Order: C-alpha cells, then sequence, then structure tokens
RNA sequence: GCGAAAGCCAAGGCCUGUCGGGAGCAACCAACGUUAGGGAAUUCGGCAAGUUAGUCCCGUACCUUCGGAAGAAGGGAUGCC
RNA sequence: GGUCUUAAGGUAGCGUAGUACCUUGCCGCAUCAGUAGCGGCUUGCAUGAAUGGAUUAACCAGAGCUUCACUGUCCCAACGUUGGGCCCGGUGAACUGUACAUUCCAGUGCGGAGUCUGGAGACACCCAGGGGGAAGCGAAGACCCUAUGGA
RNA sequence: CGAGUGGCUUGCUACCUCGAUGUCGGUUCCCUCCAUCCUGCCCGUGCAGAAGCGGGCAAGGGUGAGGUUGUUCGCCUAUUAAAGGAGGUCGUGAGCUGGGUUUAGACCGUCGUGAGACAGGUCGGCUGCUAUCUACUGGGUGUGUAGGUGUCUGACAAGAACGACCGUAUAGUACGAGAGGAACUACGGUUGGUGGCCACUGGUGUACCGGUUGUUCGAGAGAGCACGUGCCGGGUAGCCACGCCACACGGGGUAAGAGCUGAACGCAUCUAAGCUCGAAACCCACUUGGAAAAGAGACACCGCCGAGGUCCCGCGUACAAGACGCGGUCGAUAGACUCGGGGUGUGCGCGUCGAGGUAACGAGACGUUAAGCCCACGAGCACUAACAGACCAA
C-alpha cells in the first residue's frame, strides 16, 4: 500500500544557492549573563589529527581512562576590534545608529577598506551616550576584523571584517567595556573570549562541490535493478502529480551543492594554545606548517582547509561545562600515510 | 539496551549465515529479525556484534533443526571500534544461543568472545573461553 | 605498542586488531602490513619491514 | 597453440569506418573497471552481471531402448633450470 | 431406479492435469513464513484410448520449482575509464506554429481553463537542467456502435 | 425503527472526449486529508498494581523487512512504539517496468455440422518524439531604486531538524494475601531523519612501484601491443560511508481536560463577565534565504577629476558559459631546484655461491642496495613566469 518514508534531504537549509559572503554572519547571539565581554572569535581551518583524552563527563563509567577524540586543528591568531557599533530601537526593528573608529590601522587594512583618515570619535559617542539616555539605544556590537597576514599558509593578506555582539552586564558598563578595547588598539586573543573544555558554535561556509545531482544533492535513491539499465540512473521517478499541473520546490532536483553556511552546533573546544603541538609531519595536506595561536575543536567543521570560520559561546548547550581537559597525547603523525 | 562502550557497524542482514559458537547441537544459524530494530524503507534489518537477535536453525542434529530460537551475536568479520580508536575484527561471525532470562542454552561456548558482550550478557560471560 | 608483524611503532588510536580462529591476536600498523599476511608472505623473509633490518 | 582458434608480427595496404579547438573535463547518458560486510534480502522470474574454464591422472551415482547417462559428481596435478 | 431418451452408457490406464468450476481442494515434503513446486488422495464443473491412452532413456536458445557455488540484483551507494555532454571555429537541418500568452489558488463553463469571474502573485533578458502542465507532438481510434459499407 | 455525512467500493445516467486524454499491478518522487495504528495530554472503568478495555483533544513525526500470488485485495513469518486508512485523471509510461488484461502463432477442456466461439485455462508475443510555451531547481546579464568601498538591518520565506525506543538508578520500592509489579526524576546508549567533515576504519585511485604470461624491437638492458591497466600485488592526494562530528532546555497562548472567584436562580454552578492551569500540536526559541520590501532600507568611511571598478597577468578555498576568491616585485601566486613528508619493496653493472655439465652453458641466491624508480602535499628558495600597458568612472 506504498510504505512510508520520510523526504530526501532537508528543507530547512533552502534555497540551496551560492552563498553571498564567504565570511559566516550569525543572525543568532547568546544571553546575557554575567562579565560583559565579546561574543565571538575567529580563524582560519587548517586540518585534521586525532588527540587522547581524559573522560571529563561524571556520568560516563570511563571516567578518568583514556580516550581516542578526532581534532580539527584551526589558526585563530589575534584580531582587531577596530570599532563599535550602535543600534537605535526603530518600530521597523534595529537599525545602525553610528561607528565610533580607531587611530592606529594594519599597514594592509586598506586592501579590503576605505580607511579613515579624519573621524570624530568624540561627537559619534555622544550621540550614544544621548540614545541610551533616551532609553532607545538596543545591542551594541564591534566590528571586528582578522589578521590573515599573521598565519603563513593562507595566499589572502586582504583581512576579512565582521560584526560581533558585546554581552553580559548593564548596557551601561558593556558600552564602556567595548571602548575600552578600542582606544588601545582592539588586539584580542582566544583567550580574552574562550576558556578550554567549553561548547562553542563554528559557522562556516562549507566546501565548494559545483552542480551536482539529485542523488549526491538531495540523497535520493539511484534506479534500482531492471530501472537502472534502461537509460535512467541518477534520475528521479517524477517531477510531481498531474495536477497540481505545476513542480513543486519540494521536489529534489538538480542544482548547487556546497558553498552554503552552516552553523554548526556545540562544538567542544580541547585546547587552546600556541606554537607547534598540534601539526603534522610534512605539513597539513594543502595547507602547510602550522606554528603559533592555535584552538583544537572537536570532530569536524565546516569548509576547506585555507577557509575562515567563526565561534561564538553555545547558543543552546546540553551538557554542564568541563573546563580544562587533561590533553595526554596529540599526534604529530603524517597524513599521508 | 545497556551501552556497549564501542561503536560496531553492522555486519550482518536478515537471511544472514552465521554459526552457532556453543555445544546445543547447533551448527549453522540464520538471522531472522534484530530485537529491538525498525527500519526504514528499503532496507534489509541490519544485525551488529552485541545484538539479541531472532534465528533459526539451519544445519544440525534433527531435533534442534527447524527451530526458531533467540541468540546473540559473539562475532563478526566487520571492524567494530574501541574508545582508544583501535579497531576489532573476528575470523567469522558467530551466535550462540539463549532463553527468556538470557542464560546461554548450552554449557560450553566455543572459540573466543569480544569483551563488549561481557557487559550486556554476563551469564554468558560466566561460561565464555576466551575473551577479546 | 608494538606491532604484531611489522614492528612498527603504531600510533595510539590508529589500528586494526586481528582475533584468530584459536584465539591469538595480532595488531597491524596500517592497511598494507594486514594484506602481507593474508598472501602468505613472511615478514622475516621481506626487506621492508623492521623486523627484517 | 589441437587449430584456417586468441594474442603479437611480417609481406602488403592505410592513418579517408574523413571536421576540428578548449575546460582534472561539473550534473546527466553510453560502453565499462574495482567496490568493505552480507549474499538473491532485488525482481513476475538471478533479468543483468558473475562463477567454472585448457591438458594430464584418480574417480564417477540413479536410470537406461545397453547406444547413453558421463566432461556426471567429486579429488589431485600444471612454471623455470 | 434396483430401465428412458437416442446406438451404447467410460473398460486400461491417467487424474485438482497446459483439462477441475468450486480452489490458495485435503494430507505430506520444503521454508521463519511457500495462491509456487514435487508426492499421495481424487466423487474427473466438463480426463480417457490412433478426436490415440499411458511410460519413457536420449535430445532442447521450449514452461515451472529446489539445492551447492558466484556475484553491486539488493541492503546503499562510492571512486575510476573512454565517447559525449558544457565553452570556441566551421558546417548546418527538422518536428511543430488560430491568435494572445509572467503565472498560481479557487470558482464558473459542454461536467478536465495560461486566456471567463474573484483573488493572489508578477521588473526584463539570457545559461544549464530534469520533463509537472499545455487533457504536449506524432496517427481523420484498430475498441464499440452505426452504414440497407468491403473482403 | 428513524435521521444523516462522505465520495474510498459497486450500481445507475450517457453530459464531456472516437481527426486517440495510453491499461492494471508495481516502482520512483512530491503535496494533502482525519473518519488517529504508535507517539503527547486527557475522561470513564467490570480503575489495587501491572498489562488492558472504551471515549476526548490532536495530522508534528512515524507507521518498517520478508514467504506464496501479476495481483489490488488477502493468507503467512519474524521483528516493532506501531508496523492506520484515504485523496491528488482509481497521483505519477513526452519517468521506469510490462508480470496481468487485450492482436496476429499454438495447445487443452466446453460448445458448435462448420468457419469458429469462451467475461475457461496455458506457452510465446514491440513501449516512438532533438522541448516552442509554461512550471520549478540552480546559474548569469541589464534596468529601477540614484559616485565607491566595507558592515548591517528584516518586511517576509523555509524546516521535523528533530522523532522514537531501550537500558540504569528510583526499586524488587509504591500497590497486592500472594503472584506479580509501576511513577515523578537523574543518567547512559540505540534507531529513524537531518546537516557537515575525512585524523581514524573502509572504498576507490586505467597517478605510481612491483611480479609475471604471449609476442615483437637479435640477446641484454630498455620499450610497444594484448579495449581503451594483458593479468596479478601494493597503493599516496582527492573524493567518499561502511568512517567521524553536531542536531535543546525553557518560555508565551490554547485544545480536550482539572479547577478558582462568580451571577442570572438568596443555594448550587469551572462560565454567562473574570481568572489559574493544561497536548508531541500553535507562536517564540534555533537554522537557512532574504534591499526589487516601488515605504525599492540603515551606519561608517572614501571620492565627484578622481574613490573605485574593468581588462590584463599568476593561480584557486571557486567553477558547465557567466559567476566567485586570492595573489600581481613594498611579492612566495604558479613552475624548476633542494629538503621534508609519502608510495613501492631492494636498480642497471659488477662480485661470490649455484643443481649440475668435459666445456660452452646455467633457472636462481647473497652482497653492493631502507636500494632503484615515483608523487596531484608541505617547507626553503625570487632562478623562471606575475611583465608591459589599455579602458571606464560621479
Ligand atoms: C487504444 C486506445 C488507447 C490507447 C487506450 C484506451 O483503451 C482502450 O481504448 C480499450 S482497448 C486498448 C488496447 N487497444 C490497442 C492499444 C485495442 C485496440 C483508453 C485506456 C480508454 C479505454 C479509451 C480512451 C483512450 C484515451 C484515454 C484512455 O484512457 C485510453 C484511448 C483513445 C487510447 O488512445
Ligand atoms: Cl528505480
Ligand atoms: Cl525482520
Ligand atoms: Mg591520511
Ligand atoms: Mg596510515
Ligand atoms: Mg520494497
Ligand atoms: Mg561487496
Ligand atoms: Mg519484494
Ligand atoms: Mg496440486
Ligand atoms: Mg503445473
Ligand atoms: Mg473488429
Ligand atoms: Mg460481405
Ligand atoms: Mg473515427
Ligand atoms: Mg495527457
Ligand atoms: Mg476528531
Ligand atoms: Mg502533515
Ligand atoms: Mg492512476
Ligand atoms: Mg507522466
Ligand atoms: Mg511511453
Ligand atoms: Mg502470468
Ligand atoms: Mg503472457
Ligand atoms: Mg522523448
Ligand atoms: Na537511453
Ligand atoms: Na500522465
Ligand atoms: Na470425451
Ligand atoms: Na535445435
Ligand atoms: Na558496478
Ligand atoms: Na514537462
Ligand atoms: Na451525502
Ligand atoms: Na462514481
Ligand atoms: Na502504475
Ligand atoms: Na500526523
Ligand atoms: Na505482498
Ligand atoms: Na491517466
Ligand atoms: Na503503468
Ligand atoms: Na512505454
Ligand atoms: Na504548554
Ligand atoms: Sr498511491
Ligand atoms: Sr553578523
Ligand atoms: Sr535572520
Ligand atoms: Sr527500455
Ligand atoms: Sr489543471
Ligand atoms: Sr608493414
Ligand atoms: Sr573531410
Ligand atoms: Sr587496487
Ligand atoms: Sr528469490
Ligand atoms: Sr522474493
Ligand atoms: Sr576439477
Ligand atoms: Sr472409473
Ligand atoms: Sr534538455
Ligand atoms: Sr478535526
Ligand atoms: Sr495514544
Ligand atoms: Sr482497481
Ligand atoms: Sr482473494
Ligand atoms: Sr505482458
Ligand atoms: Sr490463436
Ligand atoms: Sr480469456
Ligand atoms: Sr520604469
Ligand atoms: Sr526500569
Ligand atoms: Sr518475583
Ligand atoms: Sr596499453
Ligand atoms: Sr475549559
Ligand atoms: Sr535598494
Amino acid at each position: 500500500p506504498q510504505p512510508s518514508r520520510p523526504r530526501k534531504g532537508s528543507l530547512g537549509f533552502g534555497p540551496r544557492k551560492r552563498s553571498t559572503s564567504e565570511t559566516p554572519r550569525f543572525n543568532s547571539w547568546p544571553s546575557d549573563d554575567g562579565q560583559p565581554g565579546v561574543q565571538g572569535f575567529a580563524g582560519y581551518k587548517a586540518g585534521m589529527t586525532h588527540v587522547v583524552l581524559v573522560n571529563d563527563e561524571p556520568n560516563s563509567p570511563r571516567e578518568g581512562m583514556e580516550e581516542t577524540v578526532p581534532v580539527t586543528v584551526i589558526e585563530t591568531p589575534p584580531m582587531r576590534a577596530v570599532a563599535l557599533r550602535a543600534y537605535e530601537d526603530t518600530p521597523y526593528g534595529q537599525r545602525p545608529l553610528t561607528e565610533v573608529w580607531t587611530d592606529e590601522f594594519h599597514s594592509e587594512l586598506d586592501r579590503t577598506l576605505d580607511v579613515p583618515e579624519d573621524h570624530d570619535p568624540d561627537a559619534a559617542e555622544e550621540q550614544i551616550r544621548d540614545a541610551h539616555e533616551a532609553g532607545d539605544l538596543g545591542d551594541l556590537r564591534l566590528i571586528t576584523h582578522t589578521v590573515p597576514d599573521a598565519v603563513p599558509s593562507v595566499p589572502k593578506k586582504k583581512p576579512d571584517v565582521m560584526e560581533t555582539r558585546v554581552g553580559g552586564g548593564s548596557v551601561s558598563d558593556r558600552l564602556d567595556h567595548a571602548l575600552d578595547i578600542v582606544e588601545d588598539g582592539g588586539e584580542h586573543a582566544m583567550n580574552d573570549i574562550f576558556r578550554a573544555g567549553e561548547y562553542a558554535d563554528v559557522a562556516g561556509v562549507t566546501k565548494g562541490k559545483g552542480t551536482q545531482g539529485p542523488v549526491k544533492r538531495w540523497g535520493v535513491q539511484k534506479r534500482k535493478g531492471k530501472h537502472a539499465r534502461q537509460g535512467w540512473r541518477r534520475r528521479i521517478g517524477n517531477l510531481g502529480p498531474w495536477n497540481p499541473s505545476r513542480v513543486r520546490s519540494t521536489v529534489p532536483q538538480q542544482g548547487q551543492t556546497g558553498y552554503h553556511q552552516r552553523t554548526e552546533l556545540n562544538k567542544r573546544l580541547i585546547d587552546i594554545g600556541e606554537g607547534d603541538e598540534p601539526t603534522v609531519d610534512g605539513g597539513f595536506v594543502n595547507y602547510g606548517e602550522v606554528d603559533g595561536p592555535y584552538t583544537l575543536v572537536k570532530g569536524s567543521v565546516p569548509g576547506p582547509d585555507k577557509r575562515l570560520v567563526r565561534f561564538r559561546p553555545a547558543v543552546r548547550p546540553n551538557d554542564q561545562p568541563r573546563l580544562d581537559p587533561e590533553v595526554r597525547y596529540v599526534s604529530n603523525e603524517s597524513n599521508q600515510g | 539496551m545497556e551501552a556497549l562502550g564501542a561503536d560496531v557497524t553492522q555486519g550482518l542482514e536478515k537471511g544472514s549465515l552465521i554459526t552457532c559458537a556453543d555445544n546445543t547441537g547447533a551448527r549453522e544459524l540464520k538471522v531472522i529479525s534484530v530485537h529491538g530494530y525498525s527500519g526504514t524503507k528499503n532496507r534489509h534489518p541490519k544485525a551488529g556484534l552485541g545484538d539479541k537477535i531472532t534465528v533459526s536453525v539451519t544445519k544440525g542434529t534433527p531435533e534442534m533443526r527447524r527451530q526458531v530460537l533467540e541468540a546473540v551475536v559473539v562475532r563478526q568479520r566487520k571492524p567494530i571500534r574501541r574508545p582508544d580508536g583501535t579497531r576489532v575484527k573476528f575470523e567469522d561471525n558467530a551466535a550462540v544461543i539463549v532463553d527468556e532470562n538470557e542464560d546461554p542454552r548450552g554449557t560450553e561456548l566455543k572459540g573466543p568472545i569480544a569483551r563488549e558482550v561481557a557487559q550486556r550478557f554476563g551469564s554468558v560471560a560466566s561460561a565464555a573461553t576466551m575473551i577479546v | 605498542r608494538e606491532c604484531d608483524y611489522c614492528g612498527t611503532d603504531i600510533e595510539p588510536g590508529t589500528g586494526t586488531m586481528f582475533v584468530h580462529k584459536d584465539g591469538a591476536t595480532t595488531h597491524f600498523c596500517s592497511s598494507k602490513c594486514e594484506n602481507n599476511a593474508d598472501l602468505g608472505r613472511e615478514a622475516r623473509n621481506l626487506e621492508w619491514t623492521d623486523t627484517a633490518r
């Protein structure tokens, strides 16, 4: 009587088109708890290696034993928070008001941006404080940027700029926290926002696969048996019924696969360190030798080796924090075996 | 069920001819169902190491043959994954017959067993010869 | 740990443990060696193995 | 090599089963190779594909019109010097 | 019923058959499970003796079933190979075309509408695609009835 | 006995189509209905518990694998939480299959004088077309908004992004004479679905290394050919799943429902006004799209005679055209050379042994030799090539 079966592929990540910004753009940010700070960092993917750990979970009978866990190596060099942005509470949502900029810029930041020469930070800051006094000030975010020139394995020197929210304390004390980072130069490492053992959210634009068919794209069945030899192999049964006399957008069809933005949830940071402890023998494949500031992210991470990834404190965690894990062994073996 | 403490790749299907690692008079066993498993459209119900499966005796003694008895998958050919990352695979795919209370139908079990089957079916473990 | 075939220092969290009919246990560092044993080749007789040299 | 069999090569003929250039060359289709574990669960039906395979030796059942069955089946062997 | 029609009134065999409606007949074998298949029973809707009956060694690109072996047929799809496919030069057709035509959801209508009514939606052009729709294209339906039609 | 809803079965009618709207069953793929099989929350009980029985709300999700038969239907087996039913031209042949019905061939049974017949059986018996319009999946180019860059907003849009079971403790506890035997909660895992990634396992790898059969270049060395690798063994990068990683809690308002205050009706009453609670369901949360939102958006900076872009050049984190992204000497973008990291498995030549053989001759072994040959990765290195130079533009 035609056995049931769930539809092929998800209908949430639609439409499956090419992404606009290769740089991930968050749409959700964490809730305000305690200390005022930035709500996110960013780095560049390097590759993968396995690490041996000691089970931190008190609910697991393996508590204390050696466990091998896969880890994505991502180089995370210090970023510069070059500006501060404010949002006014308009009946049309949250619209931007004004930005507070610096004086000390990076030698190669003029590869993307039109670097300000004459700006008035003082009176712009006054407008934000008058909007705060009025009671219409929304959420305060910082215009962050990366230093790709810090990574020797990435050919790009043209900085990837992105907006990041600041939250935690009262609207008054966090506006001031933000301004304080900006007046210095905005230098901040991963140590400033993230602690090892915490759950973060890695957002990244996936690997580019070009135009692929229904079977690969929406995971549909290949033609089975006799039906595989008649001239139809990787094409689906039909585009729809007689009536509705139109093809629905829900039917698994051909198109662009890959280069989609994904926000991979609850990613455990296994270790945040500096130097050449996670590097591989012969270098990382299609990337190179890692020597410097990094992060070790559990499991996999969206995108290829060389692409920009973004971090955020987990908006929806399930397990309670188990800070600083006992990282016994980190592998250095060649990925060419 | 209680965790195995290892990730398995289901090495058997329904209709799969496996070995009977015991002295019950049963030589060859044929998988029929996998206790507690519910599949999807167009999929052969897969069985793995440490699964209580419904079985029928293919080859054996006249009194034991043609019987529908329950059993536990003791050994398999497809690699299973131990927590330390190491893979483990056996020589053949075997199972031992079991009863209502999960006790082995025989007394002496032939060939090696896996240490993961021990946690779950302990009454089979305290009757096991070798444990790997 | 050390490999029960080639004598190569196996990297932890990388490998296969083949159990035998009788119950014996053999570890292999990579796939290359698993296949060499099934062929009938001996580790001592083959020049490339860390057992020979 | 049993062979007017295959495969390779002469003598001889030809590059005219007569449009080309470019993209690691996507999806999709035609021919097709290899696929771990399981092994017909596929399907009306093993359709398709596959397995066996030459030669030598041992051995060969029921039945049979005594001709056959039968290369039954099954087991061993096979290079080079 | 214990003859009557119309001469006789199914003998050997074979049999739920390529023939049995009932029928997936009942028993059994075989499978976890067998409208299948084989064996036996068999009152055979409506088997049967050259309208040939029965049996059979051998033979068969003849129909059905079971086992061993093998395998991407499947579980479940992956990578690869060659010619295409895509872009450039050159060559250069055809099928089809009442008109208009960016549609969709309902409704209405000769009861199966892109074109009517009401709404919704809708900036234009172009590339690749797989073919839902145009009751798509292709053929004055072979079916069916009709004709004081044909063979 | 009476009253009806439905349009799934059948029947009736003959409105529609005979200048053809392709059958049944199956399959693949998509949206839907509720008259709910499971899952959630509830009411009653012939509700002790436990497993049920019957009813209410509810369509989010699920409802699977197999034996006979073309079967739809149905009978059957084992698993399951359950293995619900129906609509979409009895969904779907310019998608598939072609087993059944329904051609020409043939057999059997019945009827027929006979040709031949059968809503009896049976064997064999074909599946066309280069897409104009529209539809949707994805990809570009223009115009509008009215000079450039970078960052955002959010009207709207999509989702199931999660469903489900098992086990542990609770506890052999509540309950029950006993047998038997739960819950709230906190945990661990499994299955189905979903998205991403390749350290590891695996697959592939007609890159590559090796062995070896036939044959041809005299032998050797070294090569071609044997379907697009002769075959056999091993197999890196990459891509992959059979591998690995991640996929809530909580709120807000209800439904059925349990109730509170409360009158008409001095009492009573959950309801008429008012209110507290209560579903896997609804909104939010979360993920993806999203300035063409014609109200055609906001901020920061830069420039309007120069901001910025295009061509060009060297290439990919991109790629069917187009698009996109990075680098262009203030440089490591690509190649060569050298390391390093990898694959294979011990080079050619020479030396010793070698069954033997009068000698010539000799398959082969050892050594020289982790040797030789090879690499789609990395490092180092400006040696080579990113040169020269064009255009547009407020
Ligand atoms: C043959 C016509 C076919 C192809 C199939 C036809 O079915 C029949 O007409 C019954 S006889 C079918 C077989 N036919 C040969 C194909 C016998 C002559 C069938 C299903 C109907 C019953 C009649 C109408 C129809 C078009 C609509 C439809 O469903 C078709 C005709 C016009 C179509 O051309
Ligand atoms: Cl198919
Ligand atoms: Cl089953
Ligand atoms: Mg590797
Ligand atoms: Mg390895
Ligand atoms: Mg099926
Ligand atoms: Mg296989
Ligand atoms: Mg089937
Ligand atoms: Mg019969
Ligand atoms: Mg028959
Ligand atoms: Mg006729
Ligand atoms: Mg006539
Ligand atoms: Mg006509
Ligand atoms: Mg039509
Ligand atoms: Mg109801
Ligand atoms: Mg629904
Ligand atoms: Mg239909
Ligand atoms: Mg169709
Ligand atoms: Mg057709
Ligand atoms: Mg038939
Ligand atoms: Mg037929
Ligand atoms: Mg066609
Ligand atoms: Na074809
Ligand atoms: Na149709
Ligand atoms: Na007769
Ligand atoms: Na013949
Ligand atoms: Na294949
Ligand atoms: Na179409
Ligand atoms: Na009615
Ligand atoms: Na009707
Ligand atoms: Na059909
Ligand atoms: Na539902
Ligand atoms: Na069926
Ligand atoms: Na139709
Ligand atoms: Na059909
Ligand atoms: Na057809
Ligand atoms: Na609620
Ligand atoms: Sr249907
Ligand atoms: Sr953002
Ligand atoms: Sr958003
Ligand atoms: Sr065909
Ligand atoms: Sr229509
Ligand atoms: Sr010649
Ligand atoms: Sr010519
Ligand atoms: Sr191979
Ligand atoms: Sr079969
Ligand atoms: Sr079958
Ligand atoms: Sr033989
Ligand atoms: Sr008789
Ligand atoms: Sr086309
Ligand atoms: Sr309803
Ligand atoms: Sr229920
Ligand atoms: Sr029907
Ligand atoms: Sr029936
Ligand atoms: Sr047919
Ligand atoms: Sr005929
Ligand atoms: Sr008939
Ligand atoms: Sr205009
Ligand atoms: Sr329990
Ligand atoms: Sr008890
Ligand atoms: Sr060749
Ligand atoms: Sr109420
Ligand atoms: Sr605009």
